[PDB]
DNA sequence: ATCAATATCCACCTGCAGATACTACCAAAAGTGTATTTGGAAACTGCTCCATCAAAAGGCATGTTCAGCTGATTCAGCTGAACATGCCTTTTGATGGAGCAGTTTCCAAATACACTTTTGGTAGTATCTGCAGGTGGATATTGAT
DNA sequence: ATCAATATCCACCTGCAGATACTACCAAAAGTGTATTTGGAAACTGCTCCATCAAAAGGCATGTTCAGCTGAATCAGCTGAACATGCCTTTTGATGGAGCAGTTTCCAAATACACTTTTGGTAGTATCTGCAGGTGGATATTGAT
């Protein structure tokens, strides 16, 4: 029986995904969450295919970026594990809140 | 008889269309004959610059067709293009392979 | 069925001068178009401000220049400023 | 088996985004924290998009609506026009 | 030779100040910040409006542009109130000719 | 019977002015008669909201004259004005008194 | 011979300075740094005293602003002492060299 | 003429005592020795980026005097909009 | 070290999704010839920026001392990473109709004109008055013992 | 938990700097009210392309196991805070000079404008082919032993 050690697949997933550009959230569940949030602003809305795809590209871009700055915040506190407090520090310093 | 302002200034970029867009962009009441030439040139140059580097990234990856992934690698690996576009996302760009050192495995006999 | 203008003709011309045996996906072509519109607006706009700051009703090449100085980094700026000044000279020097 | 839409953004999806952002190791609390951030993003962006839609007297949110939104939210997106 | 006329919003900010705080003065510095504030917000709106008109192939900025631009630029309860005070002053100005 | 547009609209803020500034920035080919009324109102409205919160700060510091420090305490203590003016610097404004918890002394008993 | 313990006068100064709005950089040293840097861009320049003061206002505001974020980064690392690496993490996440 | 006296090392006029006062306003309690040099550096970059733009406006206007408005337009461009000096 | 279990690379193939290539027709560029508008060229202001210097407080530089913070060490227990499914959601593909967008119409509302009126910004003056900063003097706050 | 040093607070008191204020008043705005066009709301359709929906298909929810991470407790060295001392620089307030922004008048270039002549660029079409995976097998990486 064979077993890769904690972090080894992780590093592998990093390399794999830093090499690709394909979106990483499944399309439908994103499309539902978009249509839901929008309903709170105007009812019976329709969404051009491209408009959702635009939103997803922006949205994933944003998060990937925030995970960089998060990971730099974790690392700063001599950790290798991102925690909420790290996402929090990044979004504070980015000017996004507090 | 009818010369192109493009061909006159010796540009691929359309000095006519740039002039029109400057008039009808509410940028000012009046637009000098030179401005849309100058601009057309600056857009051409910068287009040339990026395609060059991208072309090179498509060659680095054994490919003849430039894709977004090539434009991202071109821009984000050039210090001066990366500053200019620092506030821009390229759809289907991904990111530069980059793994913080401390996250790499111990390694060596020691 | 109405005409949706782009810059994709002149991107493609400028591709073939620079990499005559290199192509471009539609998606890349779109990014290039966003790019040209983006920088167009950035320059036109800074030039708009400059004209207003100096109570001038006219954007000239002089505005486009200062603009390009303010918006472009160091080396990009120099090389755009040249490419501009050249194209203007070439256009003047053309009966 | 009804489940919230925000929970449609699954741990393995969030893990994948974190991986692209160079994250090795992920606290269990990240996935909710992340969904909350992702929600605020979309709210902030979609609100502005729809506001453009309603100005244009349309019931269809266009790519351009989103792009114009994303531009005034400082997140400018290349490849969807404009 | 006669120094040129440099107009401000000072007259109007002062009238409003006395409406809300009849016994409260304002420093020439603070009145400075208050001028730059109006000038700033004026542009931000006029801008968004300018754009928005364009985005829909309209050559005319109307009170309908001004309002959308105000919903885009102001957060929550400032927007609601600013849209009221607008709509109201327009509805009045219309019926007040 | 010259009757101010400002007065016609029920405003302090000068509609005539706001119509002329919209023309001179151009911003578009034409300016609707309602635009500079709506805008002069929104401007009046926002200056009012600030002056009320500033005056309050002035009163809170036993002053009769609003200075910059006052305006700053107003803009920064209001969640919605803070976000509007998030990327703005008020000369002579200072910052809000704010010391991170962890930095405060802990030499007393208190915690058992 | 009485002695306030390390960090009691510091806290006293935080209250003192957060309470005031006067500029904390001596005026003249700052005016020379402005003429020095400018001259190196273009010679024979003159400065409206208000232009020098505009710069000083922005600079102090920027610095005070940076120091808030820096302090956060220090604290994030379970320290109370700001170090270069805090200033750097702050300016990375701000996008001043991201 | 007199030719102006030579300007050099003026960044050292941002004294250790002025940098602490600023950090105090930013609510800082303990300051490493290495901060003062780091801060001088950051300040110098900031000042350069602003003065460059400012002077770019001054030159565009064909003035030899940098105005308060040149600094304000420069600060606005850098996304550091300043109230209290005109515009 | 060995040995293997699994991941990774590379060379080759090939159908087709998605390029490039081709065509015609028309919006919008360019040519021509008036019809306005502007932004230096010269010629003067007065302002305000520069420099100078003298006096003196006021803050800066420096050296000493040690409180307490940082960063190193060691460690136990907790918490995510790894790992395999079949079931459940997503994805894929094709149908009907919502609605965007193309188009013409026409009138309320916008621009342009050239008068008339009012205003707000000014320079000149006077004229008040909020509060800056200074003094006691009463009242916390801190830190040692 | 007492007390001593010292920082803090607060409430009055002056003498300004800066605010408020009386015009004077007048150049530029604002606005009044004709005479334009003319932008765009409105109504109608047609043809995209969007929501739906049911078959095809491949990720993810699931519990167990333990590797190794985080965070806790301890300690030592040394850094940075505090403070005393000496004194250099900046601040403050003039002055005289002049450099140079900021104004005002001619207009000769420079754009705008209305019309006409042509054509470059788009959008349908019509073909062509880069490479996305699929296969085979060689090799590297990892991890247990
Ligand atoms: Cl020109
Ligand atoms: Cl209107
Ligand atoms: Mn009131
Ligand atoms: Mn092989
Ligand atoms: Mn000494
Ligand atoms: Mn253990
Ligand atoms: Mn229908
Ligand atoms: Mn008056
Ligand atoms: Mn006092
Ligand atoms: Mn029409
Ligand atoms: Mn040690
Ligand atoms: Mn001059
Ligand atoms: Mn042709
Ligand atoms: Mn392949």
């Amino acid at each position: 029986p064979h077993r890769y050690r904690p972090g080894t697949v992780a590093l592998r997933e990093i390399r794999r995904y830093q090499k690709s550009t394909e979106l990483l959230i499944r399309k439908l569940p994103f499309q539902r969450l978009v249509r839901e949030i929008a309903q709170d602003f105007k009812t019976d809305l329709r969404f051009q295919s491209s408009a959702v795809m635009a939103l997803q590209e922006a949205c994933e871009a944003y998060l990937v970026g925030l995970f960089e700055d998060t990971n730099l915040c974790a690392i700063h506190a001599k950790r290798v594990t991102i925690m909420p407090k790290d996402i929090q520090l990044a979004r504070r310093i980015r000017g996004e809140r507090a | 008889k009818a010369k192109s302002r493009s061909s006159r200034a010796g540009l691929q970029f359309p000095v006519g269309r740039v002039h029109r867009l400057l008039r009808k962009g509410h940028y000012a009441e009046r637009v000098g004959a030179g401005a849309p030439v100058y601009l057309a040139a600056v857009l051409e140059y910068l287009t040339a610059e990026i395609l060059e580097l991208a072309g090179n990234a498509a060659r680095d990856n054994k490919k003849t067709r430039i894709i977004p992934r090539h434009l991202q690698l071109a821009i984000r690996n050039d210090e001066e293009l990366n500053k200019l576009l620092g506030g821009v996302t390229i759809a289907q760009g991904g990111v530069l392979p980059n793994i913080q050192a401390v996250l790499l495995p111990k390694k060596t006999s020691a | 069925r109405s005409r949706k203008e782009s810059y994709s003709i002149y991107v493609y011309k400028v591709l073939k001068q620079v990499h005559p045996d290199t192509g471009i996906s539609s998606k890349a072509m779109g990014i290039m178009n966003s790019f040209v519109n983006d920088i167009f607006e950035r320059i036109a706009g800074e030039a708009s401000r400059l004209a207003h700051y100096n109570k001038r009703s006219t954007i000239t090449s002089r505005e486009i220049q200062t603009a390009v100085r303010l918006l472009l980094p160091g080396e990009l700026a120099k090389h755009a400023v040249s490419e501009g000044t050249k194209a203007v000279t070439k256009y003047t020097s053309a009966k | 088996v009804l489940r919230d839409n925000i929970q449609g953004i699954t741990k393995p999806a969030i893990r994948r985004l974190a991986r692209r952002g160079g994250v090795k190791r992920i606290s269990g609390l990240i996935y909710e924290e992340t969904r909350g951030v992702l929600k605020v993003f979309l709210e902030n962006v979609i609100r502005d998009a729809v506001t453009y839609t309603e100005h244009a007297k349309r019931k269809t949110v266009t790519a351009m609506d989103v792009v114009y939104a994303l531009k005034r939210q400082g997140r400018t997106l290349y490849g969807f026009g404009g």
